[PDB]
RNA sequence: UUGGAGUAGGCCAGCUCAGACCGAACUCAUUUCCUGCCUUUUACCGGAUGUGACCGUGAGUUGGCCUGAAAUACUCCCUAAUCUUUGGAAACUCUCUGGAUAUCCCAGAUU
């Protein structure tokens, strides 16, 4: 069972402007697996089966979109998953969206080129501890090589917060750091050039999450919960700032 | 209290990016996809078909609608079909 | 004998061992403890014959029976004994 | 058909033999009866005064001269000694 | 004291809720607080391109035909009315792994099964034309990954799971349909460019000869499963 | 509706214990002859005797308690006692209370100065047994082993602690039935503090690479040992490479030797490193590194940049073109 | 289950406390004893969960709530020696009246259920009187049970201090080969004995370290008596089916024919 | 010996209930029967097909004394010694709700088939209640002062015919709210109080073992009884037997104590059946309603036997 | 009153027909499969006869889904309503009926 | 904002399901084989393979018990400052178009 209706999803697919093809990709226990269990719980009614489960099993992680038993007992994906939902905006209009998620483990790189070579862009799942790792640069220069669209997506901000115990202050410049390390891979790859595909939260390709925990913000979606709250403001101008 | 948004009104931003046909206190009938409608029900339109009620058939490009001066808007199946509609208990 | 014939068949003689294999098992394997939870009353509507040595009529009466609550921790009550089977039925003739 | 009124009324033939029970006292049939019809048939034959055209008053006088037969229960509030409580397991004085 | 920070938020749960595990709890009140992933849906409609958009990219970067013809037109603009064109670079194997379903991208038209297409292999010219094979697309699945839902058409601009035009794909096709009504060839996607080497090198053989068979068979489906994997016979008859 | 089955039915009640007291005074040893038509179901209730050896010894009282109460189930002849109960915990609780006796049993044995063992058997062959109301019933029980917990420190756990099922009138269980249970913050804090010698240290589940379930059993499978795990029966004795001799594969001359595979490497990755891996399980691979670190200086607040922590320079965020 | 704030309550004897112990490394620098142990209760622990079934327990009866269903069995709460004095007694009451209805008073029962002849034996009564492995496991059963309420009741008579009578639990639970021959009625209980041995080789290496010095004292016995109580949950489905049967020829006899003879060895 | 309905055989016996089954009612279509016993029970069977339980209600905290249908069966209406009625919705086999306001056992209820739908029902506390299938609050209740046992709604929709203790069958108008008379002869209390399918005559059943049918058309002479049959007696048990008219209304059944269904022509008065099969009182005697010689007996047997009249 | 069947009309007197789906607190109405009414009223004067009959043309026409404006209704009128069993322990067998029943 | 439908907690007992995690825990027996130790058996060694039992668990449901509470309450279903319900109204002429066509009338549009 599902929240949404599975003809106004082929409804969604006969309309193709209001469609995105993204792929998720990263480094090893990024967390893409973990996002895409986020959007698969929100829109598939599963909980009450997944809360059903007792003891170990009740502490295992749902992991979607790993359905092979070398998926299942090693622990990572190996084969890349696709998934169409529909999912939902701030306006509250509904799109549809294909996800594919990809492996991030070194090995299975020729699984994040087929689904780089299907999607339409790239959405670079980072882990805030560990920031840019070595297949975050091998996926960051394939796919600027390619010229796929990328926007980023910084993971484990529960990290920050409760294994690290840094000050906020402290969790700005490690935030900071992880974007700023994103774009000196983008620039060392396309020099001249990297600043025209610059990727910074106040412009809003960087979105900040939590999976573990099912949460993510934009500046702008954080500034429109201030407009919802205390009414009246305006909310790029926010985010900018 | 909350303010929550009237479901014509989310319909209305469902409807943004199709082909809406809408028609105006002036007996104006307008075609065209919307690009933008917000919650006091200011549309905007931009491949426009117009036929007004005097017999004037015309088409032009990025027309503003105030909500106060419209009469009602026509919407297709799907967003019929919208997820809105099934009512989610909490 | 027809399909019908055979099921009838097939079904009486099912419930007979059927009954003997749910005797069989329960001897098998005795029930841990010989109680029944179930214990509900039978009703015997019993008409009476006339006496020893009386023949007047006398009242129709209504038996409760119930199976009575044993002790689960006794042992069964009775030494078993050897005894040599019976005669068999009478031999028939021999048809030679 | 065999249960029809007029095969029910058609008499067997012939007179009567000049020279069917399964228990051997008797004729035993499985019953269904009701538990609270046993138990009031079986009240009605087994408690004295059956019958008995008698009120809920005259029931409570004969159970207060029943009282004052039985001996004295004693307070309940005096643990030994004389007066102390014997409840249920007073004698019925005779 | 929790239930007065949450209310102050106006963030409410049952008591029970407010008693559970501090991780549950925890989980519980980030949902309350931030929401669905509206921010992930407004992030991605805002920077990264419709297929509408990105057909054109698309073509001119994989396309080895002519950028002028009305086949390419309908898949710039992404036509489902068009000619059927279905880029196939993976495959999944199905639930007892006896066939591989093809996972591509529709480009143009509408694949919907009982069609008869044209699978064309990644060396397919108009002279050469042996990688080329003549199938009927059976199955069309929306694809979950933990299910999938069969439809009877996916559009163009989208992803499409076929089943019945397996065997002839090793690594990558173009499922084109069988005859376009413009009179006008078929032409291929370009292989896919993996950004790794395979390096590692092992040798297989059956311990039963008479199994070897199976082996030609299961070695097969593991090149087609993994794209990365290469296969081959060293000339001592050793496979590789 | 109050004789839905001919009669008015009631629960089963709890007798006095002085009635079963009675009973086993009165049949004694089953010596005179008043209770024949009770040896039969006695001797008979032997073969129930197991059930009663196993229901007491596990509702036996902890070494906390002076003194428990259990519900029996007994025989109306006196022929059988059962302890009707399960020894319920809760896990925390019963973690930090047997912690507890690890330290102070400890404490003790530093400080005693001779313990005389006590003797085994406790009582003579020939000693009749003891009775409960001439030996046992009234009599002043001495000191339990219980930690002397502190009033300011141990304050969250402090009049519960050493209890026999610990909250059970509180609102901390779902009832007398003693099923559920609820913790706040400083309860289960104090219980982890007090439960410290019992505790894994154990943070990381990269702790047990190689060295848990699955590696042992494809161990097991392969016949070899990992180090430090267990050693089984193999799974194969089949294969020797005498019985694999010279066909196509086992040429020396053939195969490039580097520096050796080891035991662990056949283990972590059983279908590259074996030709016949049967029955082997595929391990979980790795888990995210553990970047959690406890702090040792207790006047530190929750939040503070560590001097483990590598520090963030603004030169190496540097934000270059 | 630290992590957790709420959660539901478990077996006394289902907790295991240093099962952590030796499922992680052993420590560095122990002796080869404890080496082995360490290795032993892994390999106790592979073993379970390589043979861990899924049954389907659900004809089950409850066996003390049928009985409490019963009019003969009532209910009460007592304390725990008092309830262990009656089932020692018990006990051997009905060991006593089986060895009494067979005629064997020759032999003699005494409180600690040692079984001795009071003279010298024919050979006619010696055969007599060889009982047999389900009155002797009862017996040795019954005997450790003793040896457990006896240490009790001398801490309640406060003959013992409660740290003697922990340290005696914990002997009594460790001794269990020394102190009774209930493995010489069932032999895999050295099984139970080896794993009472290698616990013992843990707690002790660990808890006699430093100022804590070496001899009587160590009161850390739930571990082995966790043991005995899983031994006694396998050991009631086949003592309960061997001393039924015993009472079955007890009181309806042998039946000695019958039932076929398979062919053996001898009779091939 | 013929084949005279479509039924898998000429007799079946259905059971299933653990305890007496006090009432059991067919479908208006006869397709589907409602049988509601002191299991607190109620069980629903298809009569056709072959045969098959597919239904069992309930929520009951007493014996299921009596049962109705809808007009149309979808809707079961039943009432209980917990002193309730229910309504239940047979499309989810779930307790629409309960209609609560009798004070004693309610022994009888009836409902009104015809121009809108009522519920009508008579309880050991001396009341006749009325009740709208809508509001679990009663629209009125009659106030005797004698315990009513058998109730039935006359066809024109506004009198009630209800027998008790008092051994008269009183014929009330119910927007008076006031007895318009009393069909007197019977000399226990009634058991059965039903309209034969045309309307014109009312079969009674009491505690004196006489079936009798009185007349019900206005015109009628001041002795309204037609006649009284008898061969049913009653047996031990003070049982409220339920008997019936046929569809045809040439027949009519009854139950009897011995264990046997009891059948007379109601034109002319001989018995037609004395058919046997129970073990216990019967305790509901049903003719099939869709003209069908289809007879069902329902007996403190725990079963009840479905037959044909060949 | 959801999900019934509608007529509103509105206040130069048009009617908009048909199924409703939702509301709001400003009593916006959305409404399906939609067909639209007009009231006009034309003069068809026959050549015959000199009375020119004014008849109410109600000319209509299908669009599909109304979004109408709060404050643009006047009048609603409702026109039509809109458009667990597991089985049991029963056996069923065939049996005989008795020996005699004897009257 | 409402009507419709609901009634507590603790405990005891039964019934039906549940393991792929009923159970963060762990025993016993036994089939068919392999190894070991062995004068024969039992009692054993330890691997495979299935098959039973025992100590426990959860969910639903039904009945009972204990202490309360009592038209209270809770629980569900469902629900006049501009920009929208607090108004530029109301009325009808003039002009234009169409039908009628000599006009009246009426429709649409405009002031
Ligand atoms: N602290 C924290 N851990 C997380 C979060 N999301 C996922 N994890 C953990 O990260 C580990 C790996 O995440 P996966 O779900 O396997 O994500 P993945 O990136 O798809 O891993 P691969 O497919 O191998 O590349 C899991 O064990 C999760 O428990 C998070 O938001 N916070
Ligand atoms: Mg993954």
């Amino acid at each position: 069972p599902v929240y949404f209706d599975r003809g106004f999803m082929t409804d969604l697919m006969n309309f193709p402007e209001q469609i995105r093809n993204i792929a998720l990709a990263g480094h090893l226990h990024h967390g893409k697996t973990a996002f895409m269990d986020m959007l698969v719980l929100e829109t598939h009614a599963i909980q009450e089966r997944l809360d059903k489960r007792t003891g170990k099993k009740r502490d295992e992680q749902l992991r979607y979109t790993d359905v092979h038993v070398i998926e299942r007992d090693r622990g990572l994906s190996i084969k890349a998953a696709p998934m169409s939902l529909v999912l939902s905006s701030t306006k509250g209009k509904s799109h549809l969206f294909n996800i594919i998620d990809t492996p991030g483990h070194v090995d299975f790189v020729d699984e994040v080129a087929a689904a780089f070579r299907l999607v339409d862009g790239v959405c670079l799942v980072v882990d805030v501890v560990e920031g840019v790792q070595v297949n975050t640069e091998q996926i960051i220069k394939h796919a600027v090589l390619e010229d796929i669209p990328l926007t980023l997506i910084i993971n484990k901000m529960d990290r920050l917060i409760l294994e690290l115990k840094i000050p906020p202050t402290d969790a700005y410049f490690k935030l900071k750091h992880v974007i700023e390390e994103v774009n000196t891979v983008i620039e060392n790859t396309i020099p001249g050039r990297g600043e025209s595909k610059r990727l910074s939260p106040e412009k809003g390709n960087v979105l900040f999450a939590c999976t573990s925990m099912g949460w993510c913000f934009t500046l702008q979606s954080f500034a429109k919960m201030y407009s919802e709250s205390y009414g009246g403001v305006n909310v790029e101008e926010f985010a900018r700032r | 209290m909350t303010s929550s948004i009237g479901i014509p009104i989310k319909l209305l931003n469902e409807a943004q990016g199709h082909i809406v046909t809408l028609e105006l206190t002036t007996g104006q009938t307008y075609r065209g996809k919307l690009i933008e409608a917000e919650d006091n029900m200011n549309v905007q339109l931009k491949d426009i078909t117009v036929t007004a009620r005097d017999g004037r058939v015309s088409h032009l490009e990025q027309i503003y609608i105030r909500g106060s001066h419209v009469r009602f808007f026509i919407v297709p199946d799907m967003l019929r079909n919208a997820p809105m509609f099934r009512s989610r208990n909490v | 004998p027809s399909k019908e014939e055979v099921e009838a068949t097939a079904e009486r003689t099912k419930n007979a061992l059927a009954a003997l294999v749910s005797g069989a098992l329960a001897a098998q394997k005795p029930k841990n403890v010989q109680v029944n939870t179930k214990r509900e009353a039978t009703f015997v509507k019993y008409t009476p014959s006339a006496q020893m040595g009386n023949n007047t009529k006398k009242q129709e009466r209504i038996i409760k029976i119930v199976e009575r609550q044993r002790d689960p921790m006794e042992p069964p009550k009775f030494k078993h004994k050897k005894i040599p089977r019976g005669p068999p039925s009478p031999p028939p003739p021999v048809m030679h | 058909v065999p249960y029809t009124g007029e095969n029910l009324a058609r008499p067997s033939y012939g007179p009567a033999n000049p020279f069917k029970n399964n228990v051997l006292t008797g004729h035993a049939e499985e019953m269904y009866i009701s538990e609270a019809t046993f138990r009031a048939k079986h009240r009605a034959v087994e408690a004295v005064g059956g019958g008995v055209m008698r009120s809920n008053r005259e029931m409570k006088e004969v159970n207060k001269r029943l009282r004052e037969m039985r001996e004295d229960k004693g307070s309940a509030t005096i643990a030994d000694g004389e007066g102390a409580y014997i409840g249920p397991w007073a004698r019925y004085k005779r | 004291d929790l239930k007065r920070t949450l209310s102050k938020l106006g963030i409410f749960l049952k008591p029970s809720q407010y008693k559970a595990d501090p991780k549950v709890l925890m989980k519980l009140v980030c949902e309350q607080f931030f929401g669905p992933s509206t921010a992930f849906v407004d992030m991605v409609i805002k920077h990264i391109p419709s297929p509408l958009e990105a057909a054109e990219k698309k073509l001119e970067r994989y396309y080895t035909g002519p950028l002028d013809t009305k086949i390419a037109e309908s898949m710039k603009n992404c036509d489902q009315n068009g000619p059927l064109v279905v880029h196939v670079t993976k495959l999944f194997n199905t639930i007892d792994a006896k066939s591989f379903y093809a996972f591509g991208r529709v480009m143009s038209g509408i694949a919907r099964p009982g069609a008869d297409v044209r699978v064309l292999g990644e060396g397919y010219t108009l002279d050469d034309e042996e990688d080329m094979v003549v199938s009927r697309i059976s199955d069309v699945f929306i694809a979950e990954t933990r299910y999938n839902i069969p439809t009877d058409g996916v559009p163009a601009g989208n992803f499409v799971l076929l089943g019945g035009v397996d065997n002839s794909i090793v690594k990558t096709a173009t499922i084109v349909d069988k005859k376009f009504d413009n009179g006008e060839d078929a032409y291929v996607f370009k292989p896919l460019s993996h950004f790794t080497e395979s390096v590692l090198k092992v040798a297989v053989e059956p311990i039963n000869p008479s199994e070897l068979p199976k082996m030609l068979d299961g070695i097969r489906k593991i090149n087609k499963s993994y794209p990365l994997i290469t296969t081959k016979v060293e000339e001592s008859g050793e496979h590789i | 509706e109050k004789r839905k089955g001919g009669f008015v039915e009631t629960q089963k009640a709890d007798m006095p214990p002085e009635h079963l007291r009675k009973i086993v005074k009165d049949i004694g040893d089953v010596s005179q002859k008043k209770y024949t038509s009770d040896k039969r179901s006695y001797l008979g209730a032997l073969k129930f005797m197991p059930h009663a050896v196993l229901k007491l010894l596990e509702n036996m009282p902890m070494p906390w308690e002076a003194a428990r109460e259990v519900k029996v189930l007994y025989h109306v002849n006196g022929c059988l006692t059962l302890v009707n109960e399960i020894p319920r915990v809760i896990e925390p609780v019963f973690f930090a209370q047997w912690g507890s006796m690890w330290r102070t049993m400890r404490k003790e044995k530093s400080d005693r100065r001779l313990f005389k063992r006590m003797r085994f058997p406790p009582f003579d062959d020939e000693e009749p047994p003891l009775s409960w109301s001439e030996n046992i019933e009234d009599v002043e029980p001495l000191e339990p082993i219980q930690m002397e917990l502190d009033e300011d420190e141990d304050a969250a756990v402090y009049e519960w602690f050493y209890d026999h099922q610990p909250l059970i009138d509180t609102p901390h269980v779902n009832g007398p039935s003693y099923k559920r249970w609820n913790l706040t913050l400083p309860q289960m804090a104090n219980l982890y503090r007090l439960s410290e010698p019992l505790v894994s240290d154990v943070v990381d589940p990269n702790y047990f690479y190689l060295f848990e379930l699955k590696s042992f059993l494809t161990a097991k499978a392969l016949n070899v040992a990992l180090p430090g795990g267990p050693r089984f029966e193999p799974l194969y004795k089949d294969i020797d490479p005498n019985d694999e001799d010279f066909g196509e594969f086992n040429a020396m001359d053939r195969i490039i030797f580097r520096n050796p595979i080891r035991t662990e490497t056949r283990v972590a990755y059983p279908y590259l490193y074996n030709s016949r891996p049967r029955s082997v399980h595929l391990s979980w691979h790795s888990y995210p590194q553990i970047v959690y670190t406890k702090t040792e200086d207790p006047e530190l607040p929750a939040f503070y940049f560590d001097t483990s922590i590598n520090p963030i320079s603004s030169r190496a965020v540097a934000p270059k073109n | 289950p630290f992590d957790r704030r709420s959660g539901r309550m478990v077996r006394a004897q289902d907790v295991p406390l240093i099962k952590h112990w030796y499922l992680e490394h052993c420590p560095p620098k122990q002796p080869v004893k404890v080496r082995v142990s360490y290795q032993k209760l892994l390999k106790t622990y592979v073993l379970n969960e390589l043979h861990r079934k899924r049954p389907k327990s659900m004809q089950k009866q409850s066996l003390l709530r049928t009985l409490k269903q019963t009019k003969f069995f009532q209910q009460t709460t007592i304390d725990w020696v008092e309830a262990g004095l009656q089932v020692c007694r018990q006990g051997f009451n009905m060991l006593n009246l089986l060895i009494h209805r067979k005629n064997l008073t020759y032999l003699h029962l005494d409180y600690n259920f040692n079984l001795k002849p009071v003279k010298t034996l024919t050979t006619k009564e010696r055969k007599k009187s060889r009982f047999g492995n389900a009155f002797h496991l009862m017996r040795e059963i019954l005997r450790l049970t003793k040896l457990i309420v006896d240490a009790q009741v001398q801490y309640r008579l406060g003959n013992i201090d409660a740290f003697q009578l922990a340290d005696g639990i914990h002997y009594a639970f460790n001794h269990v080969g020394q102190l009774t021959g209930m493995y010489r009625y069932k032999y895999k209980l050295m099984h139970q004995i080896r794993s009472c041995k290698d616990l013992k080789h843990l707690i002790y290496y660990r808890f006699n370290t430093g100022p804590v010095g070496k001899g009587p004292g160590c009161g850390f016995w739930a571990p082995s008596w966790r043991v005995w109580l899983f031994f006694m949950r396998g050991i009631i489905p086949l003592l309960e089916r061997w001393l039924g049967n015993l009472l079955s020829r007890q009181f309806e006899g042998r039946h000695s024919k019958g039932v076929a003879k398979t062919v053996t060895k001898q009779r091939v | 010996t013929p084949r005279t309905s479509n039924l898998k055989a000429p007799l079946m016996e259905l059971s299933g209930h653990t305890g007496e089954i006090f009432t059991a009612k067919f479908d208006p279509t006869g397709t589907l029967i409602a049988s509601g016993s002191m299991d607190r029970t109620i069980m629903l069977w298809r009569v056709y097909g072959d045969c098959e339980n597919y239904g069992v209600l309930n929520g009951h905290k007493a014996a299921i004394l009596d049962l109705q249908w809808s007009r149309d069966g979808d809707i079961l209406f039943s009432a209980s010694a917990d002193m309730h009625l229910a309504s239940w919705d047979l499309t989810t086999g779930q307790r629409i709700r309960r209609y609560i306001g009798h004070e004693e056992i309610i022994n009888a209820m009836d409902v009104t088939q015809r121009g809108e739908e009522l519920l009508i029902s008579g309880s050991d506390d001396g009341t006749i209640g009325i009740w709208d299938p809508r509001t679990k609050n009663a629209v009125d209740y009659i106030e005797t002062d004698f315990p009513i046992t058998a109730v039935a709604v006359s066809e024109a929709g506004n009198e009630i015919y209800s027998g008790g203790i008092d051994n008269d069958i009183k014929v009330w108008d119910i927007r008076k709210k006031a007895v318009v008379h009393t069909m007197l002869g019977h000399n226990d209390t009634i058991t059965t109080l039903r309209v034969s399918p045309d309307g014109q005559q009312l079969l009674s059943y009491a505690m004196d073992s006489t079936a009798r049918t009185w007349d019900i058309r206005p015109f009628a002479p001041t002795d309204r009884h037609i006649r009284t049959f008898d061969g049913a007696p009653l047996g031990l048990e003070k049982n409220l037997i339920r008997g019936s008219w046929s569809k045809d209304g040439k027949k009519i059944a009854v139950g009897a104590g011995d264990g046997t269904v009891v059948i007379w022509g109601s034109d002319t008065g001989k018995l037609l059946y004395k058919l046997p099969g129970h073990k216990g009182t019967v305790n509901c005697a049903e003719f099939a309603p869709d003209g069908a010689p289809i007879i069902l007996s329902a007996s403190s047997d725990r079963t009840m036997l479905l037959g044909e009249l060949i | 009153y959801i999900n019934w069947r509608m007529r509103v009309t509105l206040n130069d007197g048009r009617q908009m027909t048909g199924q409703m789906l939702a509301f709001d607190k400003h009593m916006n109405l959305v409404l399906a499969d939609t067909e639209e009414f007009r009231k006009t009223k034309r003069m068809q004067a026959k050549p015959n006869s000199s009375t020119t009959q004014t008849l109410i043309q109600e000319e209509k026409r299908t669009l599909g889904l109304t979004i109408v404006r709060g404050a643009n209704i006047i009048a609603l009128s409702v026109e039509s309503p809109p458009p667990t069993l597991t089985a049991g322990p029963g056996v069923a067998r065939p049996a005989g009926r008795g020996a005699a029943a004897p009257i």
